[PDB]
């Protein structure tokens, strides 16, 4: 595999059943300011 | 609007755009993201802090990576920009990026831009810029730098996604690291970490700028 595979990146969201990418913590779950998620 | 400045360098302008030529005398420009466009650029320490440890995973590690750069300092050169990108657009196309900087010092600067996926470097674009004297300061301009093919491909793939939550899902693992350096001294003049979402609002592209701190 390759983490930088562009096709795999988009396949992960288009076809979740065949997703083959690193598993990550969503930004909204992190210790970040409210302004990070609410546009001005 | 709000911009980005250390003790030695201020980024007044930053924009990524698609320019379409209808005919030899007619051009349409779409801005994906912009800093210092809609209103005159300014800089002050009136912006919030982000714990840099919360974002190390999204950027290159090891020597020369974000942690290494941050630890070497200076601390006041490090920023996080959150963009809400405007994707509502689209032989005669030009994808470009433009930026402008000001410094009290006459330097030769290098601007490195690294595009990353899952915190791993995909591509790097490196540009060398010389100073021009302007109204009691030195100005540096990267004018209409062509967007790399990876980025053009990425934008095309984003727009072919049927749902916006899918675009945001992809974007959570897409980042850009910009490091502006004094070529000779290797001092970090500006280091800007870019994070992205898709804009939904009617006015278009938006941004928020944060200081990166150690905590
Ligand atoms: C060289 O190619 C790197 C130039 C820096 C890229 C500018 C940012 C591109 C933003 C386009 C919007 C698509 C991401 C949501």
């Amino acid at each position: 595999d390759s983490e930088t595979d562009l096709e795999a990146l988009f396949n992960a969201v288009m076809n979740p059943k065949t997703a083959n990418v690193p598993q990550t913590v969503p930004m909204r779950l992190r210790k970040l300011p409210d302004a990070f998620f609410k546009p001005p | 609007g709000r911009s980005v400045a250390s003790s030695k360098l201020w980024m007044l302008e930053f924009s990524a755009f698609l320019e379409q030529q209808q005919d030899p005398d007619t051009y349409n420009k779409h801005l994906f993201v912009h800093i210092g466009q809609s209103s005159p650029s300014y800089s002050d320490p009136y912006l919030a802090a982000v714990d840099i440890r919360q974002i190390y995973d999204k950027f290159p590690e090891k020597k020369g990576g974000l942690k290494d750069l941050f630890e070497r300092g200076p601390s006041n050169a490090f920023f996080l920009v959150k963009f809400w990108a405007d994707l509502n657009t689209n032989g005669s196309s030009f994808y470009g990026v433009s930026s402008q900087y000001e410094s009290p010092e006459n330097m030769i600067i290098t601007c490195s831009t690294k595009v990353c996926s899952f915190g791993k470097q995909v591509v790097e674009k490196v540009e060398t810029e010389y100073a021009r004297y302007e109204n009691g300061h030195y100005s540096y301009r990267i004018h209409r730098s062509p967007l790399c093919e990876y980025m053009i491909n990425f934008i095309h793939k984003l727009k072919h996604l049927p749902e916006k939550y899918m675009m945001n899902s992809v974007l959570e693992n897409f980042t850009i690291l910009q490091v502006v350096t004094n070529r000779d001294t290797q001092e970090t003049l500006l280091c800007i970490a870019y994070v992205f979402e898709v804009s939904a609002s009617e006015h278009g592209a938006q941004h928020h700028i944060f200081r990166l701190v150690k905590e």
